[PDB]
C-alpha cells in the first residue's frame, strides 16, 4: 500500500466473552539470512555422536514463526483468570498477520 | 450516609417482617369476666422461609499485567476443611472474608 503508509496496526489485547476469550499477540520480529541462502545437508559424521544421538537432515535457509507456547498468548493475569475461573478450554480459530516489512 | 459497620445505606430498606403466634385462650369460666384473658394454651410455631436476593455485578476491566492477589484455601494436610462442619456436626467460619482482593488504579 506503499512505502509511507502502514499495513497494519499493533493488536494486543484479551477480550473476555461469557464463554470464550479472544487472546491478540502482536511481537516485533528479525528475521536474518541463513546459511546465505544455502540449503544444506547436515549430519552427525562430524559431530562423531553415539549410536544413539546420530542423525541425517537438511538445513534451510527458510525461518518459521512459531507462537506454541501459551504465554505467547496469555498474560499471567489472563492465565490466572482462566484457571481460577474455568473447568476447562480449548482453542477455536485463530488469524495470524504479517505487516510493516 | 454510607453505614459505619460497613454495607449499603438505604433511605427505604427491606422492611420487617414481624410474626407472631396467634393467642389461643384456655377454658374461659363459666360466669362472664370482664378480666382479660391471662390464661392461654402454650404453643409455638415452625416452618420454612425463603429470601432471594438478585445482586448487580461489576466487573473488573483491568490491565493489569502480573497476577492479582485472590482470596484462596490453604492446600495443606488439616484436620479439618475451612468453612465445614466438624465431627460433633458444628458449621464453623475460620475467618472474616472481606472483598477487596482486586486491585484498580488511583
Amino acid at each position: 500500500d506503499g512505502v509511507g503508509n502502514a499495513s497494519g496496526n499493533w493488536h494486543c489485547d484479551s477480550t473476555w466473552l461469557g464463554d470464550r476469550v479472544i487472546t491478540t499477540s502482536t511481537r516485533t520480529w528479525a528475521l536474518p539470512t541463513y546459511n546465505n541462502h544455502l540449503y544444506k545437508q547436515i549430519s552427525s559424521a562430524s559431530t562423531g555422536a553415539s549410536n544413539d544421538n546420530h542423525y541425517f537432515g537438511y538445513s534451510t535457509p527458510w525461518g518459521y514463526f512459531d507462537f506454541n507456547r501459551f504465554h505467547c498468548h496469555f498474560s499471567p493475569r489472563d492465565w490466572q483468570r482462566l484457571i481460577n475461573n474455568n473447568w476447562g478450554f480449548r482453542p477455536k480459530r485463530l488469524n495470524f498477520k504479517l505487516f510493516n516489512i | 450516609p454510607s453505614p459505619l459497620m460497613g454495607g449499603f445505606g438505604l433511605k427505604n430498606p427491606p422492611p420487617q417482617i414481624l410474626i407472631k403466634n396467634t393467642p389461643v385462650p384456655a377454658n374461659p369460666p363459666a360466669e362472664f369476666s370482664a378480666t382479660k384473658f391471662a390464661s392461654f394454651i402454650t404453643q409455638y410455631s415452625t416452618g420454612q422461609v425463603s429470601v432471594e436476593i438478585e445482586w448487580e455485578l461489576q466487573k473488573e476491566n483491568s490491565k493489569r499485567w502480573n497476577p492479582e492477589v485472590q482470596y484462596t484455601s490453604n492446600y495443606a494436610k488439616s484436620a479439618n476443611v475451612d468453612f465445614t462442619v466438624d465431627n460433633n456436626g458444628l458449621y464453623t467460619e475460620p475467618r472474616p472474608i472481606g472483598t477487596r482482593y482486586l486491585t484498580r488504579p488511583l
